[PDB]
């Protein structure tokens, strides 16, 4: 599926994203080579997308869904759920694999 | 809750890199109002606000590219050039997205075809262009810096007006970027061809040369200046609105049109006699005729030109 998952902290074990929710995140976000390229940290403003929506690429809604509240963890999303082929000028080069490291905060 | 909120930390000049995607597919698009072989420019709306999105054609990718790759590695705001929010991938074939602040006034363009300008809103257009083309031309060192930028496809199409009066400059699909980790320049006839200096129509420009780039720029904007002001009102008198060279070349005009007008014969815009009976209309001419040296190495700078029509405002 091209996302990997590998815990860093646990989550609560039992609430897991749903539908129509809104994900609560911080995210660090790293090209294979550890070129971090985004993070919400930085900014200490945490990022929020909606569960079916399509509002963020497939791979990190994919893992997001798999963590429950509050675990923290290391997504690795191929290109293919990512940015493919064509990158994001400027930031993503072609065929990148990303790293993000993603907390889990909330869901609203 | 507004883009302004969301755009108040790191690199680039629009949204954090993974929102771009989030805002772009909560936009609904509602008109078309600017359609061209570039594609498309939309009216959209985003949480109930105002934005413009260019959807390029398949045949200008790679402008969407070197454009969306200029303003997520340089801070380029400035209230001259246009604000960028995002740019988007997303299949609906896959569609390439641009997104700016939008701007209901449209281009330069049409608004100097049914309006004419009193004093004060000449001047404010023009020293408007000149403060955004030297903060696209310079160079800023350090962390709050930019590398210099020449545009390559300056014209009167390319500019919006802006309600405040101002003017920004926009379509940076073709520009080119210059700093200290100087490689080769990434780039011969690109642009328009109506606005093409000398030195682009007879190829003699050096194309590793980051200064020749800015003085090709200068060319294009002495005949920005000229379109305005025609526009200015002077003593009663206007002239209509014409692009340069209405009168010697065609629509859509050939290299060897523009070749033989600009280089074989040496023509440039003729000043009308009415201008030199307006302080302001004379110095502005004075200006322009400082843009089209056939020499580039005698033409101002854009840093010059906004000083001088500082002085003259
Ligand atoms: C080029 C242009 C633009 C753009 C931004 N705002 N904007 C507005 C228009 C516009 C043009 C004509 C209009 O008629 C009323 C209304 C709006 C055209 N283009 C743009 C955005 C990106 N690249």
């Amino acid at each position: 599926m091209g996302v990997e998952i590998e815990t860093i902290s646990p989550g609560d074990g039992r609430t897991f994203p749903k539908k129509g929710q809104t994900c609560v995140v911080h995210y660090t976000g790293m090209l294979q080579n550890g070129k971090k390229f985004d993070s919400s940290r930085d900014r200490n403003k945490p990022f929020k997308f909606r569960i079916g929506k399509q509002e963020v690429i497939k791979g990190f809604e994919e893992g997001a869904a798999q963590m429950s509240l509050g675990q923290r963890a290391k997504l690795t999303c191929t290109p293919d759920v990512a940015y493919g082929a064509t990158g994001h000028p400027g930031v993503i080069p072609p065929n990148a694999t990303l790293i993000f490291d993603v907390e889990l905060l909330n869901l609203e | 809750s507004t883009l302004a909120d969301l755009l108040d930390s790191g690199s680039g000049s629009g949204l954090p890199f993974l929102v771009q995607r989030t805002v772009a597919r909560q936009i609904t698009l509602l008109e078309c109002v600017g359609k061209g072989r570039y594609g498309e420019v939309w009216r959209g709306s985003w949480q109930g606000e105002n934005v413009a999105v260019k959807i390029f054609s398949s045949r200008d990718e790679k402008s969407w590219f070197r454009e969306t790759e200029l303003y997520n590695t340089v801070m380029l705001r400035h209230e001259n050039i246009l604000g960028f929010i995002a740019s988007d991938m997303t299949s609906r074939s896959t569609q390439l997205w641009l997104i700016t602040h939008y701007h209901e006034m449209g281009s330069l363009y049409d608004y100097l075809q049914l309006t004419t300008l009193d004093t004060v809103s000449c001047l404010r257009i023009v020293l408007s262009i000149a403060s955004g083309l030297a903060h696209l031309h310079i160079e800023i060192f350090g962390t709050q810096g930019k590398p210099a930028i020449a545009h390559r496809d300056l014209k009167s199409k390319n500019i919006l007006v802006k309600k405040n009066g101002q003017c920004c400059i926009a379509d940076l699909g073709l520009a080119v970027m210059h700093s200290q980790s100087t490689n080769q320049l990434d780039v011969p006839r690109v642009g328009t061809k109506r606005y093409m200096a000398p030195e682009v129509l007879d190829e003699t420009i050096q194309v590793d040369c980051f200064d020749s780039y800015k003085r090709v720029d200068i060319w294009a904007f002495g005949l920005v200046l000229w379109e305005v002001a025609r526009r200015m009102v002077s003593n009663g008198i206007v002239e209509d609105y014409k692009p340069p060279f209405y009168d010697v070349v065609p629509n859509d005009p050939s290299f060897e049109d523009m070749r033989k007008v600009v280089c074989v014969d040496q023509q440039r815009p003729n000043i009308p006699n009415r201008w030199f009976s307006d302080p302001t209309l004379t110095s502005l001419a004075k200006l322009m005729k400082e843009c089209w040296y056939q020499n580039p190495s005698a033409r101002l700078t854009a840093l010059r030109i906004k000083k001088t029509l500082t002085k003259i405002d």
